[PDB]
């Protein structure tokens, strides 16, 4: 993949 | 079972540890603290303990929860059994996780245990690329930590002298609400080159609109555009705050400039321009459950020649972590 890419939790849902 | 006593007092954290002290958070780079542990004496149902983080980092990164009061519930700690120990949540704005006991550990006592939570930049706190410090609170105990982020840069585009040149990054999507919004921020012209007849097209999707949840329209989208003072001021981690003295809302003056004629696109005409601008997108997702997949594309001119077209595009994408621990006592 190109570009730039993001992360973040959910809290396991 | 509501949340009573802190006895952070009876609750020592050890062996901690930070899966990574250097990562990327514009290429889905994060890291994990892990720590061990144990309960002095007996506690009850209610009882917590808390750990907290300090400004450089987060528990949700990209995941925004301000439309669920600030609130994330985080992976119970369970025993062998797979009973639940404790039920833990996290407070984006106070940066605090508390783990409160359940009546589990009424009859128990010495309980020990474990955790692993991922943590991601604070975009907002952390904006440029350096290391920083990454001191956090586990139970009124400090474990000192330096972090590095090495954000790619959002200054990308053509390697020509007039070339479009455009980033972003999707920088907070609401999973827990219902609402479904995201929150994206696109750099327009962010090399601050001299281009002529700019178009900037904001699509939902990259190039399978069946494959993106995103939608991009007149009611699901809001756009706000800023004209950019000084470029070098702008966040390496696409954070930009709509009322910092450096960006100049311009708003007002797109009002016939910006169209959502097209599939789950809006293109938005920028004309000749030697400054960068600062494209801030409220939008939201469908409920598919499709991965939300985003382009952000623009295209110019050379002014003084007419000729010299070129064209660039710029993908989206995020990706979720998780965190899981246990816990068990002797009876
Ligand atoms: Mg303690
Ligand atoms: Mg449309």
């Amino acid at each position: 993949a190109s570009g730039s890419s993001g992360t973040g939790s959910t809290g396991n849902q | 079972d509501a949340k009573g006593t802190n006895v952070n007092d009876k609750v020592t954290a050890s062996d901690f540890k930070l899966e990574k002290t250097a990562f990327d958070p514009n290429q889905s780079g994060n890291t994990f603290m892990a720590a061990n542990f144990k309960v002095t004496g007996q506690v009850k149902s209610g009882d917590y303990f808390t750990a907290k983080l300090p400004d450089s980092v987060t528990g949700n990164g990209d995941v925004d929860y301000s439309n669920s009061n600030n609130t994330m519930p985080i992976a119970d700690i369970k025993s062998t059994n797979g009973d639940v120990v404790a039920k833990a949540t996290y407070d984006i704005l106070t940066k605090t996780y508390t783990f409160v006991f359940t009546d589990y550990v009424n009859d128990k006592e010495n309980i020990n245990g474990q955790f692993s939570l991922p943590l991601f930049t604070d975009r907002a706190k952390a904006p440029k690329s350096g290391t920083y410090d990454a001191n956090i609170n586990i139970a009124d105990e400090m474990f000192d930590n330096k972090i590095t982020y090495n954000y790619s840069s959002p200054i990308a585009g053509i390697d020509k002298p007039n070339g479009a040149n455009i980033s972003s990054q999707i920088i907070g999507v609401d999973t827990a609400s219902g609402q479904n919004t995201y929150k994206q921020t696109v750099f327009v012209n962010p090399k601050q080159r001299v281009l002529g007849n700019t178009w900037v097209y904001i699509k939902g999707y990259q190039d399978k609109i069946e494959e993106s949840s995103g939608k991009v329209s007149a009611t699901d989208t809001k756009l706000r555009i800023f004209e950019v003072n000084d470029t070098s001021k702008l966040s390496d981690s696409y954070y930009a705050d709509p009322n910092d003295s450096n960006l100049k809302e311009v708003t007002g003056e797109f009002k016939d400039k910006i169209s959502y004629k097209y599939d789950n696109v809006a293109s938005i005409n920028f004309g000749d321009i030697n400054k960068t601008y600062v494209v801030l997108v409220e939008g939201h997702y469908d409920n598919t459950g499709k991965n939300l997949k985003t382009q952000v594309i623009q295209e110019n001119i050379d002014p003084a020649t007419g000729k010299d077209y070129s064209i660039f595009g710029w993908n989206n994408e995020n990706v979720v972590r998780y965190g899981g621990g246990s816990a068990d006592g002797d009876s």
